[PDB]
């Protein structure tokens, strides 16, 4: 056994003394946030559009040209046009009586043109309901069959049909709703909001005068019930080159929002630290970040909608659990977050705590950010408190322990110093060191027996030792931990039973009654543990493979029929099936 | 021609209650609204309200709400604004007046009535 | 209410010249309507539309203007264009008139 050295220092006496750091000054465990309870109502920019009701009036005349051969009949030419209904006969026939006349008379490509069904003479039509389809609105009409003109036999004939049609429609308007279309694909280049009244002349309108009257105090008279109704309304009748179409008018403050209410949270928490506010929702595990100062609704075009919904929402939200427990403090605030989140915010505080430039904003479409924000800081804040806690731990152990220190280096202070050093050393208030030489290749004595005096025999092994192979071998004795003294001073009384194992380089020496017996591997002695366990494994990598339900070429085939790969099929029919440069003379 | 016949009594006793009317002739008397103005000393003129005698809809000035109602006669073709509780401040030329039953460019007063003239004395 | 102030409140005109009067408006109407009040007569309708004339009056009357800005002008005042002018409006209830403009004519 030879993995360990051998060590011979000196009596420590010098100016080498040294001292024991005296006990640090643990660190204080992070204060906390600070939170304010509060109730939020979040808004997003509105996308959808402005969806009304209206009704269109128009005429379906149809004028055919026929050729009477011998055998057979062709048609030479079906013409057919879209009249509006005019106003006079929307009022005084159709919303009076449920009946249409049966001559349109309307002006078309600059000209008065008259047109009369069957060629025959003016008479009022009922208006029956068309046959139903499904997932379509209402619809009524005059007429059915087509009219064509009767044989006569190598002529061209001509023969009219004017049906009269009503449908209900919906409309859909876009900000800045100067514009609205119907469900026909029909353009109306006037805003849903405009009128001769109440201020409301301001809006667009690309029509002449005489196209545009109101009706006011209006009762609809139902086409099938044919039941009046009760409440009078505000008709907005505009009649195009086409149709007439009818509105009701309504203002346009509390009909559009720019903004829409998104998310309702009844449990917001707002922190302050950097100059922001941090709005942490727990339930749907977002964070928002906003500025200290608040927003001004004044500031959003068109955001009437916006304190409507939050005073709503937020006296539902307190009506609902903080009923007893909570008081409001002021009024809502309102936040502008990043990603585009507008935050109305009403701070509460619990009974027991109550001692005493117009603008568009955008939104984002992935909220993300804030998730991940939200999971960032809620692991962050465990994994700082936690590591804080072990962090005064240690701090307070590591002083603890210094008692247990000072005890130890008046009991041994060759191995107290040997440890807290970095080397081994001779120590004897302060301590004084000593550095020892390292020697080796040392012989051991057979007898613990003091031959001079009989009824005594040394405690510690007999040793000879030499510093380098040219000096000679000193006489000594075996230490502590192979520290091989110079002076053979360690004497006892002479008892029976004596059995000894001592530390002799990487071993154990065995003395039975001051006898050496053998030397043995410290693998042969039971081993002892004074250490705890702590089995600490690392966190593994992870690799995060891209992942999405639907990717974009899913979404833009779940529509059912695509503009643009109709129109490049259809526009393609004369290169595929017909010759465009031949001319024939 | 058109033409709005309008008589009344014209002398009234205060805290009392007086009707107008206007007789219509010349056009249909169910396709336009009936209106009423005041005409005080000569002052100004202030509106009062229309009916249309078909749908029986009234609009009105909320000045006059405690003090004038409006009706018609369908088969008589007269319209009627009667006033109650008259004070002095109510002695005026009231006129009536034919109004279009829509809101165009067109539509404006285009025939009224020759005025009666009423008086709260004694 | 509305309110519609009419200047001048009395204007003096000399057979031939060229007159206006103003009638300026708190809100913005959609259009403007002027009638014309002799003593001892009714109303008649004199200006429709704001610029439109009505049936019978003369040719040298003439309307201008939009939102709370409007106008009646004679190209030549004769001895019957003298009376009370009246403008009024109805794009908000209650219909209100103004205060009248009167024209008297020189001689």
């Amino acid at each position: 056994n030879a993995d360990a050295q051998f060590y011979v220092c000196p009596p420590p006496t010098g100016a080498t003394v040294v001292q024991f750091e005296q006990p640090r000054r643990c660190p204080t465990r992070p204060e906390g946030q600070n939170y304010t309870e509060g109730i939020a109502v979040v808004f997003k920019e509105n996308i959808a559009p402005y969806k009304f009701k209206a009704t269109m009036y128009y005429k379906d005349v149809t004028v055919s040209q026929v050729w009477f051969g011998h055998r057979y009949s062709q048609f030479m030419g079906i013409f057919e046009d879209r009249a509006p209904v005019p106003f006079e006969e929307v009022i005084d026939k159709i919303n009076a009586k449920g009946v249409c006349r049966s001559t349109a008379k309307y002006v078309r490509n600059n000209m008065e043109t008259t047109a009369f069904h069957r060629d025959d003479h003016e008479t009022d039509m009922e208006l029956k309901p068309a046959k139903v389809a499904t997932r379509t609105s209402r619809g009524w009409h005059t007429t059915d069959l087509k009219y064509n003109p009767s044989r006569v036999e190598a002529f061209h004939r001509y023969g009219t049909t004017v049906n009269c049609i009503v449908e209900e429609v919906d409309a859909r308007s876009v900000y800045p709703y100067d514009e609205f279309v119907l469900a026909t694909g029909d353009f109306v280049y006037m805003s849903p909001f405009y009128g001769y009244r109440e201020g409301s002349h301001t809006e667009h309108t690309s029509y002449a005068a005489d196209r545009f009257k109101q009706v006011d105090g209006f009762y609809a008279r139902d086409l099938t019930t044919k039941a009046r109704a009760t409440s009078p309304t505000t008709r907005n009748l505009l009649t195009t080159p086409k149709f007439t179409v009818a509105w009701d008018w309504v203002p346009k403050r509390p009909a559009v929002c720019t903004m829409t209410k998104w998310q309702e949270v009844d449990e917001m928490l707002r922190a302050e630290y950097g100059g922001s506010f941090r709005f942490s929702s727990d339930a749907i595990s977002t964070t928002f970040t906003t500025n200290l100062t608040e927003y001004s609704l004044s500031r959003v075009d068109l955001g009437d909608c916006i304190g409507r919904d939050a005073r709503e929402a937020i006296d539902r939200m307190f009506a609902r659990k903080y009923n007893a427990t909570h008081i409001k403090v002021g009024q809502p605030q309102y936040y502008l977050a990043t990603g585009g989140f507008l935050i109305a915010y009403q701070p509460l505080l619990s009974n027991t705590l109550a001692e005493l430039s117009v603008e568009r904003i955008k939104t984002t479409s992935s909220i993300e950010f804030a998730r991940l924000q939200f999971t960032y800081n809620h692991i962050q804040r465990h994994v700082n408190d936690m590591l804080g806690r072990i962090a005064v731990a240690w701090c307070e152990l590591q002083n603890h322990e210094l008692t247990l220190w000072n005890e130890a280096r008046k009991l041994n202070p060759n191995a107290i110093a040997s440890a807290t050093v970095g080397r081994r050393v001779s120590a004897r208030m302060a301590v004084s060191t000593c550095v020892p030489v390292a020697p080796d290749n040392v012989i051991v004595q057979n007898s613990m027996r003091v031959s001079s005096r009989p009824g005594t025999c040394y405690s510690r092994p007999l040793v000879s030792f030499r510093y380098e192979d040219q000096g000679p071998l000193i006489e000594g004795q075996l230490g502590e931990n192979n520290e091989l003294r110079l002076t053979r001073d360690a004497l006892e009384p002479c008892t029976v039973g004596h059995r000894r194992y001592f530390i002799f380089g990487g071993g154990y020496v065995y003395f039975e009654e001051y006898a050496y017996s053998h030397q043995l591997s410290r693998a042969d002695v039971t081993t002892v543990s004074t250490f705890i366990d702590l089995n600490i494994t690392m966190l593994e990598d992870h690799e995060f493979v891209p992942l999405e339900v639907y990717t974009r070429h899913e979404i833009k085939d779940s529509g059912l029929l695509d503009y643009t790969e109709v129109q490049r099929r259809n526009q393609l029919h004369d290169l595929r099936f017909a010759d465009i440069d031949t001319v024939i003379r | 021609e058109v033409q709005l016949q309008q008589s009344g009594p014209e002398l009234v006793k205060p805290g009392a209650s007086v009707k107008i009317s206007c007789k219509a002739s010349g056009y249909t008397f169910a396709d336009y609204t009936m209106h009423w103005v005041k005409q005080s000393h000569g002052k100004s003129l202030e509106w009062i309200g229309y009916i249309n005698p078909y749908s029986l809809f009234i609009d009105s000035n909320q000045k006059f709400k405690n003090k004038a109602t409006l009706t018609v006669d369908n088969s008589s073709y007269t319209a009627y604004m009667e006033l109650r509780s008259l004070t002095s401040e109510d002695s005026a030329v009231y006129y009536c007046a034919r109004f279009p039953p829509y809101y165009g460019f067109d539509s404006h007063f285009d025939y009224w009535g020759q005025g009666t003239a009423l008086t709260v004395s004694s | 209410q509305i309110v519609l102030s009419q200047s001048p409140a009395i204007l003096s005109a000399s057979p031939g010249e060229k007159v206006t009067m103003t009638c300026r408006a708190s809100s913005s109407v959609s259009y403007i309507y002027w009638y014309q009040q002799k003593p001892e007569s009714s109303p008649k309708p004199w200006i429709y539309a704001t610029s439109n004339l009505a049936s019978g009056v003369p040719g040298r009357f003439s309307g201008s203007g939009s939102g709370t800005s409007y106008s009646l002008t004679i190209s030549r005042v004769e001895a019957e264009d003298a009376a009370t002018y009246y403008c009024q409006q109805w794009s908000y209830n209650p219909y209100t008139f103004g205060g009248g403009t009167k024209l008297e004519i020189r001689r």
